[PDB]
């Protein structure tokens, strides 16, 4: 059952985008999505956080225990 | 005499003062909010626990003793 | 970097923590209440102004800078 | 870690230096002298003892 | 009399020493590194500048 | 018009007593009352405060601007 995530980048220039992922997707897949959306060029440029926790690539989305449609992943990008 | 946890809580308390009082742009408040969550996570306390931590008589008294030497 | 007024307010704030949390006998709380009024009178602030004084971002930030040196 | 009596005695010491150097008015000193006695009482020691 | 940037840079310096001495976990350090970048942004300087 | 004052001593052994005074009485008169009540032997042994203000003997009770019946004077006695 899909997880509707918001991906919010606060570093100027900010963005906020949305996408449905599977609970069985990994953090790596969310970074791969960001590259598909041309927000970055390589996964190494991207950090993702849930609240103050930096999320490692191997984590499964279901491990985050986010809500089905109300949660936001913070995006840090260093080119 | 402050522990690194107490110092972290003071720092979170300072940024919270700025955000609560709207002493910064909305984008800057968003950045400090991320920073406060990261600090809280790093030092092992809940952000909502900070007031309680700094509010103990014991902390106030020890910190006062540090100040008065 | 704390002024004598700021230090006095910290002292009042410490005694207030003890009285509010009932960490002292009722007679001892009566004594600290007299002490808090005397300090406030001596340093020229209202006892009810203490939270505001210690609550300024400016004070928090400077005190944090003192602590972090 | 400072005991409650030690904290009270440092506070009494701080006020005594403010009065002794005349950093507030004589009326202010009057009030701080009363404070010091109430603080000594609250924390169960004598002011002389500080 | 410390400016807001000065306060922010002292905070960044404090966290950098905690990370560098490994006083919290590697995951904690990850989080503090993100904090430091957000602090630098909030107060209008670059972290390298600190 | 009489001022009904409460005179409260917090230093152990505590007391709390009441007396009507005139607005034209002085602080000296209240200390004299305390001696009449055998709470002390000389006026020099007594300090009176309203909230945190130490009251000088020459002050008039009307100068205190107390309430007609709800105010308390703190009493410190050093034998």
């Amino acid at each position: 059952a899909a997880v509707h995530l918001t991906l919010k980048k606060i570093q100027a220039p900010k963005f906020s985008i949305e996408h449905d992922f599977s609970p069985s997707d990994t953090i790596l897949q969310i970074k791969q999505h960001l590259i598909s959306e041309e927000k970055a060029s390589h996964i190494s440029e991207i950090k993702l956080l849930l609240k103050g926790k930096v999320l490692h690539d191997n984590l499964f989305l279901s491990d985050l225990k986010v809500t089905p449609a109300n949660s936001t992943i913070t995006v840090m990008i260093k080119p | 005499s402050a522990s690194k946890e107490e110092i972290a809580a003071l720092i979170v308390n300072y940024f919270s003062s700025i955000v609560e009082k709207k002493e910064i742009s909305e984008d800057g408040a968003d950045s400090l909010n991320v920073a406060m969550d990261c600090i809280s996570e790093a030092f092992g306390f809940e952000r909502e626990a900070v007031s309680g931590i700094l509010g103990k008589s014991e902390f106030k008294g020890q910190h006062l003793a540090d100040i008065l030497n």
